[PDB]
RNA sequence: AAAAGGGAUCAAGACAAGUCAUCAUGGCCUAAAUAUUGUGGGCUAUAGACGUGCCACAUUUUCCUAAACAAAGAGAUGCAAAAAUGUGAAUUUUAGCUAAUCUCAAAAAAUAGGAUAAAAAUAUACAAGGAUUGUAGUCUGAAAUUCGACUGCAUGAAUAAG
């Protein structure tokens, strides 16, 4: 599983590491936790 | 170096044609026309060698061809002299003396 | 500088400071017509040598009191001092306090001035407001 | 003709003396932002404030 | 963020992973400069192009690009009709 | 002589010959000559038949061929399949790098394709 | 550095090294400024305390830095030209020219 | 007849024989190259600018020794001060006098 | 489609290979228009060493010009084709250097010298006078015309097995071909005295030494023949072995890292080239010449890089000679020095060249005037004028002001 | 709009965009240190990856008026944004009209 | 004695002496300098 | 010294010339909108065509090496040396100067050497040229996708002087 034929996942992880890679880790709540209701008016 | 120059008067030879008339030229104008002909023949010749003497030697060779009479500039000198002899009468043409004297 | 015994040298004519601006003569389109403006700053230098430090400060104090309009001035003062500047400036405290006994009358504030707040932060911010930003 | 490891001992002495940052590896420490002096108060005074009328 | 050492440009997004087999709505975003992260794979975005929200489904080939690179702002120029 | 199936004239520089293959440039050219002790000003007719064979075996182990074109053609093909902005500029033969399109887009109209020359 | 007579030769040189770009080899003066603080009095006190450390560090016998040669790459030395002293028309040179002026006439004659 | 320009010799300074002859033209015209030693110190300008500047400098210094040479330095062209100067750039022009392309239509 | 206007599309035999390069490198050594200078003497075998000849111009013999031309002693930048007969100015520097070569070859010693000077002061031509004194006195001249052809990576090069050195076969071959013609007379008198096992051909001992050189017909075995030849010329105790003059022009090129690349793509040092490694050893005294001779290295300013090591060495040797208690030292923080360049230049002798004296400048001007190439009255007033415009008598600059002018 | 003072405090030429640019100058003054802290944590590669990512998000949520790039000088006499001279706070034209009348000290028509 | 730092500013005395030259040319009246 | 030169200035009037989008102003309109605030987009679109420049089309050009000569201007909303690191953009760290002092900062052409030629038209000799595109980076800035500027590697279009 997790086949990247184009090599974009390997290129990303080589530059920024595996902190933003999904699993189950900076993505725990940094992106979602900061997303609040009515963040920007007008959708 | 030629001895004369061809000046033209606009619209005085007939149906829109110009009246060519010869005139003498001072020394500086004679040498300038001559040496510029030589450089014109030089620039059109092909390259021969390398180094810093290419242009210099290419010009010097044309200077020698001129003194030996085997150069191409001699044709341009005789060509302009023919126009002078073929138009020596235009110095007193009726058009050059009747500009605004036929009201 | 002569009455104070200060040997002055000059006025030395320093190079002129020339600013340049080229602006269109018309507010709107016309661009092929511009004109040049400038602001040339004329300046001189008076250098004093072998001048007593205190005497040099009376000279400067005199020029500022009787300054001529339209002239800006800047002075660089030199002075020789011994090693141990930390201790020298601590011993001169009592000397400066005596000279200020009659000068404290210039300032006056209500008891426990509250508008100031943090003393140091007040000077730093009030100085910017006086100088216009910096 | 002097070892680099020996020069750092002198460069480090200056830092301890003049109290500067000793970063021989050229690590990005964001100190360029700390040295940059603020410019807010210089820009805020651009437009003159309302005054006597 | 172009320079690699500063990491990618991240923006707050309501990216809540749904339960297995749950119906999750697409994410409407005007952050056309948000970098597509590896954790965006499988999510459905509706990127704003100025007037409309062009739909998008992130795949593993898009990781590293910006969301705005998949929603055209102008219409193709066509001469005649 | 022949290098990797391409015939070169005697009066041709060995470096200019290697640099004629797609993907092989100045850096790779200088390192291939240094590997076999060939001075940059070596002509083609001076190489012994032994070294001419070594170059062919050397280039056969490199990505200097249609193989190098595939890498470029695949990157362009991917940009289109994903539906990106750049990918749609290659297909329409338009400038891809933000150039202004009001004038002077000749080379873009001529070379920008999905099947580019390389 | 030579005004600090309480330092030895090795110690005075070590001080020139610690100063770094603050030392002017041509004039032999260590110039250093300070504008880190809000008040001019504080900038003077800092330089005063700083010079005491420069001297204390120079007296430290731990490392004399004698191995390190004095680096003067921060300074741009200037070379001045002077009128040749051999050309000054003195009573002795006048006799020298008379000889040359006369030998020239003979050689051509 | 030793000549120095900014410490360097006349040939080590001017890499163009035309400029060397012009710098000491006053001495050459009056035939006194072997009678004086010159120690010049030039500043600013270019190769030809400095060369012609030394021509007038030596001519004036030479007249201090032999004032009766001015009639000769006149006909040699070493007494006159050439006032020609680069013309400034003028707004609306590409250069001092070159104008941009004028479009009739 | 586009309607704009577009210029719709649409002589002599070309030169042969090497014709252009040979045009800017040919050397003319005569001019039928020039006048024959009356009283012009030819160099005798012992004229470049007489103090009395200082300041006089003399013509080179005919056979010498063939030898000097063989080993490319003349150069296109030099003014030879303006006069009828090649002549040189016997110079106070020539007598000094030549008197040392004379004593060196006679006493069996070896002088290791370096020539230095300004842009055009007579460095390359002072060697031409050293080679001239060598040919006339029956020496073996081994000259390297341009040292940049050994360092700029413009010739074939191959490595030596089990050693860091590198050979240059195509150059070593061409070097032997020119070595024969120049020294054809001296070599004819010498025979081999050693048994050289590995050679392109079998060669028994006591055979014509000129035959050994003709074995190198291909570039491959060129270097092997050279080393064998080098052993013969330096025979320890053999009667009839003349001194050797190993000269090289452009010393600044062999005093740095060369432009060649080894298989690891690392710049090869010039002292690793087998041929350059030989000259530096002879110049440093490592390789001794049993028969004696002289090893002269002339620097150059036209197309010459800067090596702080060579310039520092030249400065230190001149300081020690003058006796200055303080000698220039390395910049303790500069990284442009080379330890190997210092070792080679650690004991050489320096010969600084400067402008000629006003007495020598006259002898050179009178030669130009007698040839009708300088239409002026050569007198003290005219000599001092050219001597001044030439920057205190720099011979190179004195020609541009008298011969290459546009006033005559 | 939240950054516009309910009482006008401008004595120069007032304009819809002059009030807008004056509000940005006051907002950036109040939040420049707070903004410099975020810009420092981001560029500090010695901090944890999470620390740099938190500051990188908070810097994106600050209002636009707090960004200094949105501050553009205007003419205090006309209110334009094109052709402004920093030394005078006016357009190239108002500088010309005031320079010729003598209202800009030291300036004079240049000629050389 | 004196300090070395003090002596390093005494030697820098290459001043031009005020000559009190006598004018030999005729001078005109200066222009009217407006306020 | 001198046969000097340049700049600024250059009227009234006409063109109902330009500007009611600098400012200012009469009349007439909008006043929950023809006013005000933010997020994103657009002003950067492209069939044909018209104006300004830049650069190239090699032999008086270009390329390589070296130890020459300028003026003026800029740095309190900042110029940044030296050193170290990187092929490079640049980074690390700040000495000094708020300046005829310190810094940007180094002139280039030239001068003098050197290398390359069947230097594109005979296909086994395809010149010079640097557009187009791929890819890896740097700097500024919340932000570089629409839509920024430079750097490395690769790609190598037209272009015969019109
Ligand atoms: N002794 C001499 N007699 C005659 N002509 C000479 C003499 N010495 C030098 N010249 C001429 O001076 C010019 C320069 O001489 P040369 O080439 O030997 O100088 P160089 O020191 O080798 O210069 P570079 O450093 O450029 O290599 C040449 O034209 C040379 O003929
Ligand atoms: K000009
Ligand atoms: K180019
Ligand atoms: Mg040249
Ligand atoms: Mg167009
Ligand atoms: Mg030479
Ligand atoms: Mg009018
Ligand atoms: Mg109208
Ligand atoms: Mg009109
Ligand atoms: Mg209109
Ligand atoms: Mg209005
Ligand atoms: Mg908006
Ligand atoms: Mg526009
Ligand atoms: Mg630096
Ligand atoms: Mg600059
Ligand atoms: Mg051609
Ligand atoms: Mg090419
Ligand atoms: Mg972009
Ligand atoms: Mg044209």
């Amino acid at each position: 599983v997790e086949l990247d034929e184009a090599g974009k996942l390997a290129a990303f992880r080589e530059r920024y590491g595996r902190g933003w890679d999904l699993d189950a880790d900076s993505l725990t709540d940094l992106i979602s936790g900061y997303a609040t209701e009515n963040m920007n008016p007008g959708l | 170096a030629p001895l004369i120059k061809m000046r033209g008067y606009k619209g005085l030879a007939g149906g829109g044609r110009s009246l060519e008339v010869p005139q003498p030229i001072p020394a500086r104008q004679r040498r300038s026309t001559a040496f510029k002909w030589i450089l014109d023949v030089v620039n059109k010749k092909p390259s021969k060698g390398s180094g810093r003497t290419m242009f210099a030697h290419r010009v010097a060779e044309e200077i020698v061809a001129v003194v030996e009479g085997r150069s191409s500039v001699w044709d341009k000198r005789m060509l302009i002299h023919k126009l002078g002899t073929a138009n020596r009468a235009n110095l007193n043409s009726p058009a050059l003396q009747l500009k605004g004297k036929r009201f | 500088a002569y009455y104070l015994g200060l040997p002055a040298f000059g006025p030395v004519p320093l190079p002129r400071m020339i600013e340049r601006w080229t602006v269109p003569k018309s507010h709107f389109i016309f661009k092929k017509s511009q004109e040049n403006f400038e602001r040339v700053t004329l300046r001189r230098l008076i250098q004093i040598k072998d001048g007593h430090p205190e005497t040099v400060q009376l000279w400067l104090a005199f020029l500022q009191k009787h300054a001529y309009y339209g002239i800006g001035m800047k002075a660089n003062v030199w002075e020789f001092s011994k090693l141990g500047v930390s201790k020298a400036m601590d011993e001169s405290k009592s000397e400066v306090e005596k000279l200020l006994e009659t000068r404290w009358e210039h300032l006056s504030h209500v008891s426990d001035m509250k508008g100031v707040g943090n003393f140091e932060d007040f000077l730093a911010k009030e100085r910017l407001r006086i100088s216009g930003g910096r | 003709s002097v070892p680099r490891a020996r020069l750092l001992q002198l460069v480090k002495a200056r830092c301890e003396l003049f109290s500067t940052t000793f970063n021989p590896e050229g690590i990005r420490t964001g100190n360029k932002i700390l040295r940059q002096r603020l410019k807010g108060p210089a820009l805020a005074t651009y437009y003159p404030r309302k005054n006597v009328g | 963020k172009r320079s690699v050492w500063k990491g990618p440009h991240i923006v707050p997004l309501p990216i809540q992973r749904p339960e297995p087999g749950k119906k999750i709505a697409p994410i409407r975003t005007q952050a056309r400069s948000a970098t597509i992260l590896p954790n965006f794979v499988g999510l459905k975005f509706q990127v704003h192009n100025g007037k409309d929200y062009i739909d998008l489904t992130v795949t593993e080939e898009m990781v590293g690009h910006k969301l705005g690179e998949f929603s055209a702002t102008r219409k193709p120029f066509i001469w005649g009709k | 002589v022949f290098i990797l199936g391409v015939n070169f004239n005697e009066h041709k520089l060995v470096q200019k010959a290697l640099e004629s293959f797609y993907g092989l440039g100045q850096q790779a050219s200088a390192r291939i000559l240094a590997k076999y002790s060939i001075h940059p000003r070596a002509k083609m007719g001076t190489l012994p038949p032994k070294i001419v064979t070594a170059l062919t075996a050397e280039l056969s182990t490199m990505t200097i061929e249609n193989d190098a074109r595939r890498l470029v053609l695949d990157n362009i093909k991917r940009l289109r399949d994903m539906g990106t902005y750049r990918g749609r500029r290659h297909a329409m033969g338009l400038p891809v790098r933000g150039q202004q399109t009001r004038n002077q887009i000749a080379n873009a109209r001529k070379l920008n394709k999905i099947e580019r020359h390389g | 550095p030579k005004d600090l007579r309480d330092l030895s030769e090795v110690q005075q040189r070590k001080l020139m090294k610690l100063a770094g770009p603050r030392y002017n080899p041509e004039k032999d003066i260590i110039k250093m400024s300070c504008e880190k603080f809000e008040h001019q009095a504080q900038n003077k006190r800092y330089l005063g305390d700083l010079i005491e450390k420069m001297i204390a560090a120079a007296k430290d016998p731990k490392d004399t830095f004698e191995d390190i040669p004095l680096d003067t790459r921060h300074h741009t030395f200037t070379k001045k030209i002077s009128f040749p002293k051999e050309w000054l028309l003195t009573e002795e040179r006048k006799k020298e020219l008379e000889a040359a002026r006369q030998q020239a006439l003979l050689k051509d004659a | 007849g030793e000549v120095l320009v900014n410490g360097k010799t006349l040939a080590e300074y001017f890499g163009r024989v035309h400029d060397r002859e012009s710098a000491v033209w006053a001495l050459r015209a009056t035939n006194r190259i072997d009678k004086y030693n010159v120690w010049v110190k030039v500043e600013g300008g270019g190769t030809t600018g400095q060369a012609e500047a030394i021509t007038l400098a030596i001519a004036k210094a030479l007249l201090a020794h032999e004032p009766a040479l001015k009639p000769a330095l006149r006909r040699a062209g070493c007494v006159t001060r050439d006032p020609r100067k680069v013309e400034r750039k003028k707004h609306g022009h590409v250069k001092a006098r070159k104008m941009p392309t004028w479009v009739k239509r | 489609q586009k309607l704009r206007f577009k210029k719709t599309k649409k002589s002599g035999k070309p030169p042969l290979p090497g014709e252009r390069k040979a045009y800017r490198k040919k050397i003319v050594l005569s001019n039928n228009n020039a006048l024959p200078v009356p009283g012009l003497e030819t160099l005798r075998p012992n004229d470049l060493a007489k103090q009395d000849n200082v300041g006089s111009v003399k013509a080179l013999p005919e056979d010498v010009v063939d030898a000097l031309r063989a080993m490319e002693a003349f150069k296109p930048t030099q003014c030879w084709g303006i006069f009828r007969q090649p002549s040189v100015l016997i110079r106070q520097e020539t007598v000094d250097l030549t008197k040392k070569m004379k004593a060196a070859g006679a006493d069996g010693k070896t002088i290791r010298m370096v020539i230095e000077g300004n842009r055009v002061t007579g460095k390359s031509l002072l060697l031409l006078q050293a080679m001239t004194h060598a040919f006339m006195n029956d020496w073996v001249v081994l000259h390297i015309p341009e040292a940049q052809e050994l360092t700029t990576a413009v010739t074939e090069y191959a490595p030596i097995e089990n050693s860091p050195l590198w050979t240059q076969p195509t150059y070593t071959l061409k070097l032997l071909q020119s070595f024969k013609r120049a020294n054809e007379k001296v070599l004819s008198r010498m025979n081999t005295v050693y048994s050289h096992a590995d050679l392109p051909q079998i060669i028994p001992v006591n055979s014509p030494l000129l035959q050994l050189i003709n074995s190198a017909k291909e570039a491959d075995g060129a270097w092997t023949v050279f080393q064998a030849l080098w052993r013969e010329l330096n025979a320890e105790n053999v009667p009839g072995r003349p001194p050797i003059l190993f000269s090289l022009d452009g010393l600044a090129h062999i005093m740095k890292v060369s432009d060649y690349r080894n298989p690891a793509f690392e710049l090869i040092h010039s002292h690793d080239l087998a041929l350059v490694k030989l000259f530096t050893d002879c110049l440093s005294g490592a390789t001794v010449m049993p028969n004696g001779g002289a090893v002269l290295g002339a620097t150059t300013r036209g197309n010459s890089p800067r090596s702080a090591s060579m310039e520092l060495a030249i400065a230190q040797r001149e300081a020690e000679k003058a006796g200055e208690k303080e000698v220039p030292q390395r910049d303790p923080y500069s990284k442009k020095y080379d330890d190997r360049v210092e070792a080679v230049m650690k004991s050489v002798e320096i010969l600084r060249l400067k402008g000629v004296s006003k007495t020598e400048a006259r002898g050179l001007l009178e030669y130009w005037a007698a040839s009708g190439m300088l239409k002026k009255r050569v007198d003290e007033s005219m000599v001092s004028e050219k001597w001044t415009l030439s920057g205190n008598g720099v011979v190179g600059e004195m020609e541009r002001a008298s011969l290459l002018t546009m006033k005559a | 709009s939240m950054f516009r003072a309910k009482k006008l405090d401008l004595g120069c030429f007032t304009n819809v965009r002059v009030l807008r640019d004056h509000s940005k100058r006051k907002a950036f003054l109040e939040a420049e240190p707070e903004r410099q802290a975020l810009r420092y944590v981001i560029r500090n590669t010695t901090l944890p990856a999470r620390t740099r990512a938190v500051a990188q998000l908070q810097l994106t949520q600050m209002h636009a008026y707090t960004r200094p790039t949105q501050i553009r000088n205007r003419c205090i006499l006309g209110g334009k944004s094109r052709g402004i001279l920093r030394d005078f706070k006016m357009t190239r034209y108002n500088f010309r009209m005031n320079a010729l009348m003598g209202n800009i000290p030291g300036v004079k028509k240049a000629s050389w | 004695s004196a300090s070395v730092i003090f002596s390093k500013y005494i030697n820098n005395n290459n001043n031009k002496l005020i000559p009190f030259k006598i004018k030999n040319s005729d001078l005109g009246r200066t222009r009217y300098f407006p306020p």
